[PDB]
Parts: C-alpha cells; structure tokens; sequence
C-alpha cells in the first residue's frame, strides 16, 4: 500500500539539536519532541517533562532501571539532581517492560541506537521506539519505522522538557514535530519499507499528489501559492460620538436609591475606557456579559441607573437577592444582562 | 499599507488582498464598490474618504516539470501566470504559502506567457518539443553535466522547395513502408 | 468519506445511534454516496460517447483499408495507401498500413504541352519531360521515360494560345508502315 | 471550424473556500470530490492542444514560397504572409483576428493591473479573484501561422505530393491541368482559358475579402464558442453569490459572526451548493469539450484530405466539383477557402 | 439514421414549484441556478 496520512510527524532533512555529556539545559516542547541515543551500555536513565517544574502543577517522570520502568504523572517538589521531594497529589504509577534492551556479540562496538518520539495530542501520552545495534558512528541515514511501547492518556499540561543521567566511576539528538503530510510505503510484510514527505521538495510533492514512488517524465500540476498576507489592517468610521458616560460619572448629585434616577443612553460608540479612568472600582462583578468583552458588543439600549449606597449595600444589590433595598428600593431581575459599577 | 497584500476589515467587510489609491468617481452617499459579477472591487476610507481598490492576493499555480526519477532527482517549478519578479520579491520577504524552495542562481530565471519558471535555463536553440509547458515553449533534460533546459519548439526542420517555371522532380525509385496505428 | 456525518460506516453508525436520530446521518450519507455515483456515471457516459465515436472511425478505416484501396490520403496510413491488415488487440484493434511512398528525385524540365506542327500535344497521362536534351512522356508517380508518340498523346489546339509551349516532334506508328 | 477554446484550471479549495482554514476541514471531510475535478479539467485542457495539433501540425518540414511570386497569373497576396506586417499573416487572417473579439485573452499576465483598474474591475479580475484562472494554450497563435504558411506553400509549389511522401515541385498551371483531370476535364480547356480561370480565381479572392469584412457574422461559429465559454465563467461566478439557503452568501462574513458549531450548518449548506455548481459546470465544460473535439477531428479530416490533394466526396469539400483548398489560421479555430 | 429527438422546454418554476410564491422565493436563494437548465434545452432545440 501507499498510505497518505496527516500528522505531527518530524520532517525530512530537518534540525536536530546534538548534545554531549560530562549543565542539562530544559528545551522546550512543543507538538512533539523527537529524541535519539546511542550508547554503549548505558548513561542515561529518564525524562521529566511539565511546566516550571515544581510542585504546584502536574507533571511526568520517566526514569528507567535495570529491570522495570517508574512512569508515573506526579506533582513532585524538585531535586535539582532519590530523585523526586513531594508524593501528595500524584497517581497514575505505571510499570512495565523496560524501554530500552541492550545486545552485545560479545563486544561493545555494537552501540545500541535508541530513538524514541513523543506527543500529546488530547493528552493520551504517546512513546515510541526501535533499538538496533546500527552503525553506530552518529545519526544514520538508513530508514527506519519506530515501533509503537506504550498510549497512556495523561491529559495533563505539558511545556518543558528534561532528561535523566546515570553514574559512572554522542547522545541527546532532540528533533521537533510538525503538522506534515507524509506516504509510507508499506512492505507486503508491512514494514515501513521508506517514506516521503510532502511539503520538503518539489519532488517529493509530485509524488504527493500522484501518490507513488516513480514518476514519469511529463509534467503534474500539484498545488496553487498564494502570498500570505504580511500585516492585517482594521478600519472603521471615523465616528467616535462619546456616550454621556461622563456626565452619568461626573455628576455630584448621584440620587438616592429610593428615587434612583434612570438615563436612557443612546445613539453613542459605548467605549468602556471611559468608565475604566473616571472610578476606582471595588464591585464591577458582570452577568450577562464579560466585564473584558464589552468593547466588541452592540447593545440595541443601554440604561445607567445611578445612586449612592452603603458598603455592604453592593453586595445587596444583585440578581436573585433580598433585604431592605433589595425589596423595597431597588430590586435587580434574575436575568439581568448587565453590570454594575461600585467606587 | 498600501501596495502589499493585507488582511483587510473596512467597516465589516473583511478580506485579503491589494490596495492603492484609484481614480474612480464614488458619489458622495456611494459607500462599497462591486463589478459586474458582484464581487468587491472598491471601498471607500472612512476615515480618509479616499478610493481604493481590491485586488487578489497572488493566485497562481505550481505545476512541476521532471524527467523520470530513475533518470534524475533534479525539477522545476512553474508558478502559473504570474510576472516573475512578484514571485521574486514574495520570496525575498518569506510570505509564500509553498514551504519548499527552489534555489535561484539568476540563470534559472523565466518570464514566460505561462508564468516564471524557476529552475532551468534558457538555450536559444530549438529542438523538438518533449515536455510541453506552454506558449510556445519545451523543457527536456539534455546533457551540458546534466540539467534541466527550456526552449522554445522547433517546428521542424528548415526546407525550401525549388519551384520554378519549367522545373519538376519525378520519383526515380519508391519505398515500401509499414505503419502503425492504433 | 465521512460527508459531514458522525462517520463513514454504514453498520456502525446504525449500531452506534438509534433510529430516530441516526436517520439524519443517514440521509447525509445517502447524498454523498449518490452525488459520487452520478458524478462516476456522468463521466462513464462521457467515455463511452468518445469511445464509441472512436469505434466509429475504427469501423470505417477498417471497411475503407482493409476491404478494398481508399484515396482519402493521409487516412490510411502516410503516404499512397496500398493494403491494411488488422490485429487484435485488448479493447482495441490495431491496423498495420502499407502504404506506397516514393524515393530519390531529380529536376529534368516539364513543358505544359508539345507542338509539332501548328497543333498542342497533351499528355494522355503523365508529364512531358526532358532529359535536358531529348522530350519524353512517363508516369507522375514514377520515372518510366517514353518515346513521345502519338497514342501516348491527344491533339487539340492551335499552338498559340498554350502559354510556356515548347517546341519539338511527335511520332506515330501509322506513317511508317 | 472551430478546432478549441480557452483552458481553464478551476481550483476547488480556494474557489468554495476562499482562505478559510475551518472550511477547508469541512471540505476534505469530501473525500477525493476535488481531484476529479482538477484531474477532468487538465484533461481537457490536454485534449485540445493534441486537437489543434492533430488538426494543424500535419507536415514535418516547414517550407516557404519562393521570393518571387509570379503563379502562372494566379494571384496569392491575399493569402500569403504579409512580411511588412510584423506578425507574418494573411491580409484575410488579418480581418479574422480582427473580427472576432476574446474577453480572455489568457496570455496577459493581468495581475499588477487589477488594482489599477481605476474603474470596475474587469471579467479576468474578477476571475482571478475567486479561484479561477485560464491556462494560455501551448502553440501560441505566432507560430501557428506557420504552420498554415508552410501548409500553404507546399500545396501550391508541389501539389499534393508532398503530403504522401517527398516535397516534389510541380508548376501551378500543370497542377491545375491535373486537378482539372482529377475531376473529368481534359486540360486542353485550362490550357487554352488559362487567362480567363485566371481572372475568375482572382475575382473570387477578392470578393470574399469583401464578404467576410461586410457580413454582420459569419466567423458565428468562434464567436458562439467563445461567447458560451466566457457565459458559462461568468454564471460560474455569479454563483457565489448565493446564499443557496443560509444566512448570508459570504463566508468569511458567517465565520466572523457565529459560533463554529452553528456556523457549521451554514458552510455546510454553502459547500453543497458550490461545489454541486461547480459539478455542473465541470460536466457542460465536458459536454463542450466533446463537441469541439468531433469539430476539430472533422477539420482536421477535411484538411488532410482537400487541403491535401483532390476530394473525389461531392460537397465536403465546399459545394460544386472541388479542386483545392486553402487553410488560414483562426482565433481558436481554422477557415478554408474551398 | 435518426435525424432528431423531441424538443423538450421545462420550465423551473412550474416543475419544482406549484403555483408556490413561498417556493418561488425560496428557489432564488439558489441563484441563476436553472437559467443554464433553460439555456441548455433551447440550444438543444435550435441545434435539432
Ligand atoms: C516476510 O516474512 C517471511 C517469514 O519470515 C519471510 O519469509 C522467510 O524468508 C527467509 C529468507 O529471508 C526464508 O529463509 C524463510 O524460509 C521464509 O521463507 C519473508 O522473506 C518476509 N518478507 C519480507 C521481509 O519482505
Ligand atoms: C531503389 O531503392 C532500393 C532500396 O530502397 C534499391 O534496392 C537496393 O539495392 C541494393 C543493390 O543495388 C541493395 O544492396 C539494397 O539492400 C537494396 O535492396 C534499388 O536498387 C533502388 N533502385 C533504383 C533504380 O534506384
Ligand atoms: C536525353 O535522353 C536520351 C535518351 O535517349 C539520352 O541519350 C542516350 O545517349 C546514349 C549515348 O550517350 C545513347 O547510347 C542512348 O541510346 C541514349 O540515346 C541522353 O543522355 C539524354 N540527355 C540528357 C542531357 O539527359
Ligand atoms: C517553334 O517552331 C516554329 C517553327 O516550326 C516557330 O514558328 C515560327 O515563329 C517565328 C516567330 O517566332 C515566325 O517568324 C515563323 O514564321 C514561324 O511561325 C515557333 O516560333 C517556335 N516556338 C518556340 C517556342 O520555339
Ligand atoms: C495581387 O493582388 C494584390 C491584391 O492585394 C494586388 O495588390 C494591389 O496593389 C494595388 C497597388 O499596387 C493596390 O491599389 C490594391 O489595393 C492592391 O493592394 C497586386 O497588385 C496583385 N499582383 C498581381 C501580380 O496580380
Ligand atoms: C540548521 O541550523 C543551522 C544553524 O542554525 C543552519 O546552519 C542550517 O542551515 C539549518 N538547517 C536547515 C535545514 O534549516
Ligand atoms: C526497578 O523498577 C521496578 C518498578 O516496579 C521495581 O519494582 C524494582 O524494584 C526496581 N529495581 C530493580 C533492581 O528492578
Ligand atoms: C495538592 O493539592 C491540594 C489541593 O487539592 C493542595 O492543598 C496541596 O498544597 C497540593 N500539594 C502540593 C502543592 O504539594
Ligand atoms: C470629570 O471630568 C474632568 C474633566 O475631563 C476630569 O478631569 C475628571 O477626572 C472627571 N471626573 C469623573 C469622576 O469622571
Ligand atoms: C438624576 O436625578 C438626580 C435627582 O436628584 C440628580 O441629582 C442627578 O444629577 C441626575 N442624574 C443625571 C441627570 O444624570
Ligand atoms: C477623523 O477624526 C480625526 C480626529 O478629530 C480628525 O483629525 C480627522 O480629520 C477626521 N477625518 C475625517 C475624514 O473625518
Ligand atoms: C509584468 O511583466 C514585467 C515583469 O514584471 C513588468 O513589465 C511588469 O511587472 C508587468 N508588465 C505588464 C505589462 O503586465
Ligand atoms: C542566444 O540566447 C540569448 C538569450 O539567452 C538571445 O538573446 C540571443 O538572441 C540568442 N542568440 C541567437 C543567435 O539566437
Ligand atoms: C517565369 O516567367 C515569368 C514570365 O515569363 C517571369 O516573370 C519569372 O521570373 C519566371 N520565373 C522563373 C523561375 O523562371
Ligand atoms: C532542383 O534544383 C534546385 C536548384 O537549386 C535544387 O535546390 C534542388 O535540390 C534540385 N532538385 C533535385 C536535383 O531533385
């Protein structure tokens, strides 16, 4: 088969970032990280992945043994290195078959190449692999399919990335996902004998879009360009028509709330920033509306009924409420779409 | 920002393209302007009161030439009737949609009535037509070592006839020929 | 194809809702499956119109070619069509013309017509052609130099009126015996 | 005859789904309903360049007329290529392309000029913007004419022999004399009237320059063609203005005031309506395709068997007794002088 | 030999609309979708 799938996958001929060891700079993740090893018997031990890294959001640790894994989505404290401080809001402790197996023929230089891929797409924790003794000088160049390990969902925040060392008495290859299209050439076993991307070179779209693997000499007609566009303008009248926002807020005789005085707003560009400097609020909780999204609404009517009151007063007054204002001076509808101001 | 393509919101009317002062005649009430298949065309500055047009943003499109790829890895691009130096300058400035990039040495360069080829290099000579890209133009990989040529097609070979008043040619001999056809 | 539905299979979507509610997906799927079938036999219907116009003009070439000589040049084959002989092939059929073309040429002269005495000679067929020295008849098609006489030739004129008229005798086998 | 029309390359994705990254989701939950699409119209566009070149390039070896012109009287500057004329043609093919007018000339490179437009922007402009171009066509009308020039030159210098084997130089007055005896006249009257078929020859030529510059239409037939093309483009465009049974006929306008998931039924209801727009006009497009090819396999039968050498079919080759006939290039199409 | 099959001119409105005014508005929301339906039977007929 010539299977034509969309997803985050690393592209071709891309940048992958070659580390050493001998401090453990956090790189970011974002849609994915690709990672890579190659070692002789071993020198590196788990991942731990998050955001700052602390406990106070959820985050993963990876760390590998002799025999098991320790997969497990914990809020640990930090050791800055016995490797975790704190166990309190942590589950999800996970233990398999190690990742990572080692095969010699009685000699070292048969360096075990690991690669491993990672993702979070809708949470559902994804880990890849395949392990082979490869020619062991670097990053090679031969294809290679990786073998699916583990899908746990974690579903939880994700945005750095670190790595776990060993002890002791040419590794570190990280690559980056992104959204490609690809074809995978399936074997009639259905290995991945060699794959293509799509969006690399010319070529390599042409045998996109005539999904294959030879071409014809002839000329496809593959895609269309477009400019995108560099900077986006917005442009609206010159009308600016200032609501009596002021004078409702400017006044030095606010009326009292058993003769609440009631001003009909209309025929006005109803900019908030007005109200915003004019008072030091303590009380603008909002119902129908965001107290951010006003600025973005057209309101058919607008009503600004105004008057002093005392403190514990404003948190009378609102919908669904009851007292001796709230009954019997002022009393706010359950569905009231507005907001309401208190300084 | 005129002269460049920008995402546009005048008043509510929200696109993509090219803007730049006109030379139309709105009347003073005349807000939006349209053609003849309704399609905006103009709009009014309502915060200039002056005209401009819309235009679109680049469209075109990329067809590749290539010989069999067990021949060559080497191709190029047509971008479809587009001036060649707007591909150029859209290239310079990172704003394309196509990700992949075709190097430009300054010899593969190409305006032609289809659009700019990118990608192979103009020979004066004229061959017979192999890979037909348009206008009266072919491309065929041709040794130098090795690329990709375009040139226009030769229509044949260059015969003139002998005819005069009292001058005629008759067969002296004949052949025998078997064609195929399907 | 999903066609804007919850999925594109038929038994699961009818195992995954009820009837009351699925039957809009449903009708989804019926659309998108029928347009694709109309659009596959609009286009079915459309190779067979060419493919039967190309079956037509097989049919005729076949009939011209093969069962007896067309003059229709450039038809049969380039060049004088002689024969065709058909073969077999998968839907399709395959012709092989053998078709006549000539060879090496040479200028010698032409002369419109001949006049020997007082009279225009015309050529019964062929052209009046002159080795450079001596006038002779031959074929158009091929060069079979003749002894100009007068059954290769028909008489009617005045030999004055034939522009680009060439001088020269006739021949006759009547007078000599 | 007409022989093709313009090319067009109609894209889909951008046509229903003018830069919008939702409703280009919603469409490729549409499966393969696009590359059809794109796959039928490069088809097409392929099947009339091979039908012009089938209906032109016959001869393999371009010829030209000797410097002099002196055909035994006939008279051939009316259809000879003019070499003061910069484009090389007919004084007739001259008043042909004159005389038909295209909306879409395709060669024209037009943008850069859409927005200096000034005025209402034109038919190509408006093309242009809602994903929909035309493709100019491979043999430019140029060098066409040379290849009628060089058809020209060879059926008046050499007969009809050069179109089965060998050019083979023969006068124009014995060529005549053979037509004559190729239809059952003897060509003692040719050879004795060869000053009046002269004349009359002559006369002929000049007055149908005069019938095709006083006539109101009788290139009808291009005109109809390229008149039901640039009909079709434009009820194709008109099409999105359509609300085809949703809120408003603008799909960024829907985008920017309801949420996706209501928002959804409309561009929905849009795609349907658009694309099954587009499937017509595919589906015509092939229709009209269909038709001009059986035109130009008809024009290019008629060519190679009139043009080339004498018609013994009564009326194919014009009404009367044929003798030869003439090509000369047309916009899109070919006119012959029977 | 045929020679020509029967002209045919069906008309939108009455076909897909009975006397339906509501029906008739709701059709232009489809725009000059049936005009090429007209246009195409009278070439049809002007071309038997
Ligand atoms: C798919 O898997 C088959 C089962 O292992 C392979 O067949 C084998 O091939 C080996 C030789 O490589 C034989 O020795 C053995 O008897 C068996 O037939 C088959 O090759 C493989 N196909 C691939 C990898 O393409
Ligand atoms: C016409 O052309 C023939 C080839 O197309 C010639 O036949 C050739 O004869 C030579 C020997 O003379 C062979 O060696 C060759 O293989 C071929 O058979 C033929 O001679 C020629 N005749 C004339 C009169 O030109
Ligand atoms: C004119 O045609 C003549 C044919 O009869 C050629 O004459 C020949 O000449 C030889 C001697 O050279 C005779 O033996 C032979 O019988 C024949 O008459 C002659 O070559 C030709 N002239 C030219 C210029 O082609
Ligand atoms: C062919 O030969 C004729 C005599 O047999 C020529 O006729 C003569 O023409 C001259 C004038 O040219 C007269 O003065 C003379 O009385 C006789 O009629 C004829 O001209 C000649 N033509 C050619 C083309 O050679
Ligand atoms: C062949 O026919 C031409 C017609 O286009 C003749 O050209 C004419 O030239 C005169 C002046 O020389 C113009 O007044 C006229 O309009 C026309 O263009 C040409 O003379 C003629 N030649 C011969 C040899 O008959
Ligand atoms: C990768 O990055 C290096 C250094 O930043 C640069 O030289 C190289 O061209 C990059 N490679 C690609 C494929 O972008
Ligand atoms: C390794 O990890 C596993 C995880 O369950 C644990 O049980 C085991 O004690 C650890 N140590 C060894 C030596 O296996
Ligand atoms: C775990 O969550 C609780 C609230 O559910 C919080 O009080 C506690 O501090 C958290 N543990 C940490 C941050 O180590
Ligand atoms: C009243 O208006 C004056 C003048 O603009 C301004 O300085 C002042 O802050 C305003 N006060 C209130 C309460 O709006
Ligand atoms: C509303 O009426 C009261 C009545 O005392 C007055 O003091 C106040 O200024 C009025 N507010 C207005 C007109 O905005
Ligand atoms: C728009 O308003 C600003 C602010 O007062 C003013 O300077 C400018 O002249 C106005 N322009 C138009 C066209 O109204
Ligand atoms: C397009 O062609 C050239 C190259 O860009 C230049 O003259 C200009 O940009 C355009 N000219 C015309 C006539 O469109
Ligand atoms: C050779 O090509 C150049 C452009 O590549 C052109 O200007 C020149 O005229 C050509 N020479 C000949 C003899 O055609
Ligand atoms: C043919 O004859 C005419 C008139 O007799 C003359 O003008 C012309 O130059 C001649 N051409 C040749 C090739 O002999
Ligand atoms: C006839 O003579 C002309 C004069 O140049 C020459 O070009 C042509 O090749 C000759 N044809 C032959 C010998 O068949």
């Amino acid at each position: 088969v010539l299977h034509l799938t969309q997803d985050l996958f690393l592209p071709f001929f891309s940048n992958v970032t070659w580390f050493h060891a001998i401090d453990n700079p956090v790189l970011p993740f974002n849609d994915g990280v690709y990672f890579a090893s190659t070692e002789k018997s071993n020198i590196i031990r788990g991942w731990i992945f998050g955001t700052t890294l602390d406990s106070k959001t959820q985050s993963l640790l990876i760390v590998n043994n002799a025999t098991n894994v320790f997969i497990k989505v914990c809020e640990f404290q930090f050791c800055n290195d016995g490797v975790y401080s704190s166990a309190n809001n942590c589950t999800f402790e996970y233990v398999s078959q190690p990742f990572l197996m080692d095969l010699e023929g009685k000699q070292g230089n048969f360096k075990n190449l690991r690669e491993f891929v990672f993702k979070n797409i809708d949470g559902y924790f994804k880990i890849y692999s395949k392990h082979t003794p490869i020619i062991g000088r670097d990053f090679p160049q031969g294809f290679s399919a990786l073998e699916p390990l583990v899908d746990l969902p974690i579903g939880i925040n994700i945005t750095r990335f670190q790595t776990l060392l060993a002890l002791n008495r040419a590794d570190y290859y990280v690559g980056y996902l992104q959204p490609r299209t690809f074809l995978l050439k399936y074997n009639e076993n259905g290995t991945i004998t060699d794959a293509v991307d799509c969006a690399l070179d010319p070529l390599s779209e042409t045998k996109c879009t005539l999904k294959s693997f030879t071409v014809e000499k002839g000329i496809y007609q593959t895609s269309n360009f477009r400019v995108q566009p560099t900077e986006s303008i917005v442009r609206f009248p010159n009308v600016t028509n200032l609501c009596p926002f002021h004078e409702v807020f400017n006044a030095t005789r606010f009326a009292s709330v058993y003769a609440w005085n009631r001003t009909r707003i209309s025929n006005c560009v109803a900019d908030y920033s007005v109200l915003y400097n004019f008072a030091p609020f303590f009380a603008f909780k909002c119902y129908g509306v965001s107290p951010t999204k006003l600025n973005d609404l057209c309101f058919t009517n607008v009503y600004a009924d105004s008057f002093v009151i005392k403190g514990n007063e404003v948190s009378q007054i609102a919908p669904g409420q009851t007292g001796n204002i709230a009954d019997y001076n002022y009393k706010l509808p359950d569905d009231f779409t507005g907001c309401v101001i208190a300084w | 920002v005129k002269n460049k393509c920008v995402n546009f919101n005048f008043n509510g009317l929200t696109g993509t393209g090219v803007l730049t002062k006109s030379n139309k005649k709105f009347l003073p009430f005349q807000q939006f302007g349209r053609d003849i298949v309704d399609t905006t065309d103009a709009v009014r500055d309502p915060q200039t009161l002056e005209i401009l047009d819309i235009t679109p943003c680049s469209f075109g499109g990329v067809s590749v030439i290539t010989p069999g790829t067990n021949t060559s890895n080497q191709v190029a691009v047509l971008y479809q009737g587009v001036n060649c130096t707007e591909v150029s300058v859209a290239i310079h400035a990172d704003q394309l949609t196509p990700t992949w990039r075709v190097y430009s040495t300054g010899s593969n360069v190409f305006q032609t009535r289809a659009g700019c080829l990118i990608g192979a290099e103009y020979v004066n000579n004229s061959y017979e037509c192999d890979i037909p890209i348009g206008a009266g133009i072919c491309a065929s990989y041709q040794t130098q070592s090795q690329s990709i040529i375009a040139y226009t097609m030769s229509l044949g070979a260059e015969n003139s006839v002998a005819y005069s008043n009292n001058s005629i040619a008759i067969p002296t001999n004949f052949t025998i020929s078997v064609t195929t056809e399907i | 194809s999903k066609f804007g539905a919850i999925s594109s299979v038929l038994n699961d979507i009818l195992s995954r809702l009820d009837p009351p509610e699925a039957e809009v997906q449903i009708d989804r799927l019926i659309t998108g499956r029928l347009q694709s079938l109309q659009t596959y036999v609009t286009q079915q219907l459309i190779r067979a119109a060419e493919i039967r116009a190309s079956a037509n003009l097989a049919a005729t070439k076949m009939s011209e070619c093969v069962l007896g000589q067309s003059k229709r040049v450039d038809f049969c084959g380039k060049g004088y069509h002689l024969m065709s002989f058909p073969q077999s092939a998968p839907h399709g059929v395959v012709f092989l013309h053998v078709t006549y073309v000539p060879a090496q040429e040479k200028n010698f002269t032409t002369a419109p017509a001949i006049c020997h005495d007082g009279k225009a000679h015309f050529p019964r067929e062929g052209v009046f052609v002159s080795n450079g020295t001596h006038w002779f008849v031959t074929q158009r098609n091929f060069y079979e130099p003749q002894i100009i006489t007068t059954d290769n030739t028909f008489v009617s004129g005045n030999c004055d009126v034939v522009i680009g008229i060439v001088n020269n005798t006739v021949y006759d086998p009547l007078q000599l015996e | 005859l007409p022989v093709s029309m313009t090319k067009t390359s109609v894209d889909c994705t951008m046509y229903i789904c003018g830069d919008s990254t939702e409703c280009s989701n919603l469409l490729l939950q549409y499966g393969s309903f696009c590359t059809q699409l794109k796959r039928a119209l490069t088809g097409i566009a392929v099947e009339q360049d091979k039908n012009t070149q089938e209906v032109f390039a016959q001869v393999k070896q371009i010829y030209k007329t000797p410097p002099i012109k002196y055909f035994g009287g006939f008279n051939f500057s009316q259809i000879l290529p003019d070499p003061s004329k910069p484009s090389k043609r007919s004084p007739i093919e001259d008043l042909l392309f004159n005389k038909v007018t295209l909306a879409d000339a395709g060669f024209i490179k037009q943008y850069g000029d859409c927005l200096g437009d000034i005025a209402a922007r034109d038919l190509i402009c408006a093309q242009k913007f809602n994903g929909l171009t035309v493709l100019p066509p491979l043999l430019t009308d140029e060098m066409i004419a040379q290849y009628t020039s060089a058809l020209l030159a060879g059926t008046i210098t050499s007969g009809w022999t050069f179109g089965a084997g060998p050019a083979l130089q023969i006068p124009f007055p014995m060529q005549m004399a053979y037509r004559f005896n190729g239809i059952g006249v003897t060509q003692n009257v040719l050879y004795e009237n060869q000053k009046l078929i002269a004349n009359q020859f002559n006369s002929a030529i000049g007055k149908i320059q005069d019938s095709l510059f006083s006539t109101p239409s009788a290139l009808g037939k291009l005109q109809d063609v390229v008149n039901h093309n640039a009909q079709a483009l434009n009820t194709l465009v008109k099409q999105l203005s359509s609300k085809f049974g949703a809120i408003s006929s603008v799909l960024n306008d829907i985008l920017s005031r309801l949420d996706p998931p209501e928002a959804e039924v409309q561009i929905d209801r849009l795609i349907t309506g658009r694309l099954q727009s587009l499937q017509t006009y595919v589906t015509q497009q092939l229709i009209r395709a269909a038709e001009i090819r059986a035109s130009a396999n008809l024009a290019a039968t008629k060519m190679s068997e009139c043009v080339l050498g004498q018609s013994k079919r009564v009326d194919f080759c014009g009404k009367g007794y044929h003798l030869m006939s003439f090509p000369q290039s047309a916009p899109h199409g070919v006119v012959f002088l029977h």
